[PDB]
């Protein structure tokens, strides 16, 4: 236990939670422009009558 | 550099201080001279003799050209076996000293430094949605410039003498536009919240337990002063035998070249002690070490051997422990210290003045065509 | 009395375990080296203190307000320019401009000429990320922690009597210790406030500190550092780490001629030459 | 990995009982209106705009009892938009790191044409993996 | 796989939503008070 | 501004847990001096004693 602490490096954990979310998502506005083709639909239905 | 160049000049500090209520208590006279070379003293060998033999300041010591040595003195096994030691008067350990010093979000990532969707985005979503706009206003199962204005109104949310259009069906069209630029505000202040929070990197060392400087490279360099004590501590233990190789390669004079080659980058860390890092980290700001703490040892007063100013010094030494003398001598020299819309937000004024510049160009075009 | 009185009256030889450093100690018989830098300390009750969330100097730092009070003047002149082609928004542009950062003002009329609408919407869409940035701002605020020290050190004004300030405290140290004769010899009324405050148990005095029924207590710094590092609730840190205190450590008492005594030192520089200690 | 979970995961069923109270003080106002111009209708979004109170001009009414549970409304829509924006940042700082492969046995690794990237992978030669 | 493997705005909603409708059933009450004083 | 701090208060309050509620190091010197509430415990006769 004392050489496998010593001959092997820790520093990178399991899943850190650092900087590299980069400020943009993709599936976010996609699925608001998905309830807002469905707002575009219900907008030509009640064009339509 | 300067062999023959050796004058008398006027000396201060801290350790002076020390050596004037030295002298304040015990009556003696004294004379203060300074070492020749600039190294504390190593067990070195010599061209001959097959004997090793010391220099510095234990060399002027034994030499019989000095007589008793007050300095920073890293107290060891090696000088305890040959001279006699003195009770510390000052404690203090080891550290590292590195630049974690770089400023993170030089303009808080607006529209500039993060890529150009949402600015492009915004804008033909608003053209398409005054677009579906003009087909149903202008045939209903101004009118431009007021849907426009009331368009940018509900997607800016700050409250304008303004009006809705006939929105028989064109009031679902606003709710829904309404929703859409709120949880897109509100995903983008919460997002660029929580990422100014998360901003914190690892660049550091983290003390002696790095295994990035028991295999280190060209990427970390870190050395230590040329014939240091620190040194012979790591040259006696059994497995830091590669920072003794890593550090024996750039071995330096001083500790003020170190603090100069670490400020313009040279170095990227730097055995020392600790509290003298923690003073040059109040004179220089650019300058943080690291937590770990190791090897707690001891300044004390170089002495001889068997000597009649050992017992009453050492009395000296623990009645200025007592008393409030540390706490002056703190006073003197060791507590004695030394979104920000500037680097940030100067670019958004500035994108700002300039589309104030280019409206009031369209406003006065406008009134010379009106 | 103690192991000074079984050192000095010859009846011991040494005392390895722990012992305070002083100067009388040091005229009976000869202590060794130090090993272990341990000092004193104050442990207090130290219950939940504020975090302090009330100034803030971030955004504009008393001198972007300048910039704020030149480019309100800058859309009020327009605005004026605006009134002087086309209502009474002439000085209550300011307070339209300002008002409406907070987005919950009486809507003033505002002109159809598409200059006002569009320089109020530039300033405005500025003070939505303004205020981004202020809710970013306390948000990092939760980065941080740091209770306020109540006692800075052993110099402190609340240490010169405790009817100076409005809540009177307590404080307490171990009896026939020599952080008494520290005290005796530094501050005489410590002792004589201290007298009238004494305590009998240690663990006595940190279950009064646990209970209330102590405000105070002076002991080692490094006893205390440990007994609160084990501490189960986690509510002690003490205030420093040894700089308005003592600053000694423990040493080995010999006697006056002992020949161990280089022996021993040099014993002690081995165990901390390897890293052992 | 930057997810996208606003009202499907998590309002799976919250976003049921703001249309029941949003019903609720729709019929409040409705009441109000016809107890004491075009509010009979338009309140839905009249109401709906000021649930995000995003610079909707529609008019002031004169009734106390309207005002009062717009004053109501609007303190549960302040609290409701704080609590999403604590919603968010939790859904920032507890940030998952899915990966593009989960397993030895992948359908990716059988042939590079079941999606549009062809990615690539090696090992060493002449080893016993 | 089998066993190992196999595993067996919401909080913010409930109290929230009981005691805000509490509070409007009670206003209501209050406004038949109201509009009963006028 | 003070419904601003209510919200970051609300945030903060939902940011973080209670870090360490137990404690998991094995190297405690809670664990290697014990109390009457550390009830740590084995299987009787196993390899976990030996
Ligand atoms: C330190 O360095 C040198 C001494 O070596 C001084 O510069 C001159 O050096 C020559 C010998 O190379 C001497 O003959 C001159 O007398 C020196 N100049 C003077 C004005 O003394 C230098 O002045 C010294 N001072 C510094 C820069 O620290
Ligand atoms: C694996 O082992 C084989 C056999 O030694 C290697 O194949 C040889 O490759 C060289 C070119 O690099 C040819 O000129 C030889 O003809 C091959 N066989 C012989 C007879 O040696 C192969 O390169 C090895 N692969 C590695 C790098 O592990
Ligand atoms: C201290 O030393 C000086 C110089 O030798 C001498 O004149 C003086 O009398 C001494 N005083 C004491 C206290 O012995
Ligand atoms: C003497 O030894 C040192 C190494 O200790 C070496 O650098 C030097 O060149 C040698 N020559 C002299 C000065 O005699
Ligand atoms: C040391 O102090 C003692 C105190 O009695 C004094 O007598 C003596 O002269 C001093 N000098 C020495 C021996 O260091
Ligand atoms: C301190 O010493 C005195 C000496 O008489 C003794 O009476 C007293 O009990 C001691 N207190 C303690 C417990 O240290």
């Amino acid at each position: 236990e004392e050489l496998e602490t010593l001959w092997l490096t820790g520093i990178c954990h399991n899943e850190k939670n650092e900087v590299m979310s980069s400020q943009l998502d993709i599936d976010n506005m996609a699925g608001v422009f998905y309830m807002l083709a469905a707002a575009m639909a219900l907008s030509l239905i009640t064009f339509i009558w | 550099g300067s062999p023959r160049h050796t004058v008398p000049q006027c000396c201060y500090g801290f350790c002076i201080d020390l050596l004037i209520k030295l002298a304040r208590t015990m009556n003696f006279t004294y004379e203060v001279h300074l070492v020749a070379d600039g190294k504390f003293g190593t067990q070195e060998r010599v061209n001959n003799s097959n004997k090793k033999e010391w220099n510095g300041m234990m060399g002027e010591l034994l030499s019989g050209q000095a007589d008793m040595i007050v300095a920073p003195l890293t107290i060891n096994n090696e000088r305890a076996q040959y001279i006699e030691f003195s009770k510390p008067f000052k404690y203090q350990g080891l550290t590292i000293l590195v630049k974690k010093e770089i400023p993170r979000s030089t303009l808080d990532s607006f529209m500039q430094p993060f890529q150009s969707t949402l600015w492009l985005l915004v804008g033909l979503s608003v053209h398409v949605v005054a677009v579906m706009l003009y087909l149903l206003d202008r045939f209903s199962p101004l009118t431009l410039s007021s849907a426009m204005w009331f368009s940018w109104g509900v997607l800016l949310n700050s409250g304008i003498g303004e009006g809705a259009p006939r929105s028989f069906s064109a009031r679902i069209l606003g709710m829904v536009w309404a929703g859409f630029a709120m949880i897109i505000v509100a995903s983008y202040t919460a997002n660029l919240a929580a990422f100014l929070v998360l901003d914190r990197p690892e660049e550091r060392i983290t003390g002696i337990n790095d295994p990035r400087l028991r295999n280190p490279s060209d990427k970390f360099i870190y050395a230590t002063v040329k014939q240091s004590s620190v040194d012979i501590y790591f040259r006696r233990q059994v497995e830091l035998s590669t920072m003794y190789r890593h550090m024996e390669k750039h071995n330096y004079e001083s500790a003020a070249e170190a603090i100069q080659a670490v400020r313009d980058n040279k170095l990227h860390a730097f055995i020392w002690d600790s509290a003298v890092l923690e003073f040059e980290a109040s004179q220089k700001c650019d300058l943080v070490t690291t937590g770990e703490l190791f090897f707690r040892s001891g300044f004390g007063i170089g002495m001889r051997k068997d000597s009649p100013w050992k017992q009453n010094v050492s009395l000296s030494i623990l009645k200025s422990h007592e008393n409030g003398f540390m706490e002056d001598l703190d006073k003197t020299w060791v507590r004695y210290q030394e979104t920000l819309t500037f680097e940030n937000m100067a670019g958004v004024f500035m994108l700002v003045a300039g589309g104030i510049v280019a409206g009031i160009f369209l406003i006065f075009i406008e009134i010379a065509y009106k | 009395n103690g192991m000074i009185g079984e050192v000095v009256y010859q009846r011991a030889v040494m005392a390895v375990g722990s012992l305070t450093i002083n100067e009388e100690r040091s005229e009976v018989v000869d202590f060794s080296v130090p090993f272990v830098e341990t000092g004193i300390s104050v442990m207090v009750s130290r219950s939940n203190g504020t975090v302090s969330p009330s100034a803030f100097l971030e955004p504009f730092s008393a001198s972007v307000w300048v910039m704020m009070f030149v480019m309100l003047l800058i859309v009020s002149a327009i605005a004026v320019f605006v009134f002087e082609y086309f209502s009474f928004t002439i000085g209550k542009a300011i307070w339209l401009l300002w008002g409406l950062v907070f987005n919950n003002s009486v809507p003033v009329q505002n002109p159809k000429g598409t200059t006002s609408k569009i320089m109020v919407s530039v300033w405005a869409f500025f003070a939505v990320i303004f205020l981004a940035s202020y809710t970013a701002n306390l948000a990092a605020f939760m980065i941080q922690e740091e209770f306020v020290d109540q006692v800075t050190g052993l110099s402190d004004k609340k240490f010169q009597r405790p009817h100076d300030y409005s809540p009177p405290f307590r404080f307490g140290t171990v009896p026939n210790g020599s952080t008494e004769r520290n005290i005796r010899n530094n501050y005489p009324y410590m002792h004589q406030y201290m007298t009238r405050f004494n305590q009998r148990g240690v663990e006595d005095a940190l279950v009064s500190l646990k209970t209330g029924k102590l405000d105070a207590f002076i002991y080692d710094a490094a006893v205390l550092n440990y007994k609160a590092g084990r501490d189960e609730g986690c509510k002690l840190v003490t205030i420093g780490s040894g700089y308005i205190f003592a600053t000694t450590g423990y040493g080995i008492a010999l006697q006056k001629g002992s020949p161990w005594k280089r022996q021993i030192d040099l014993a002690l520089l081995q165990f901390v030459g390897d890293g052992e200690m």
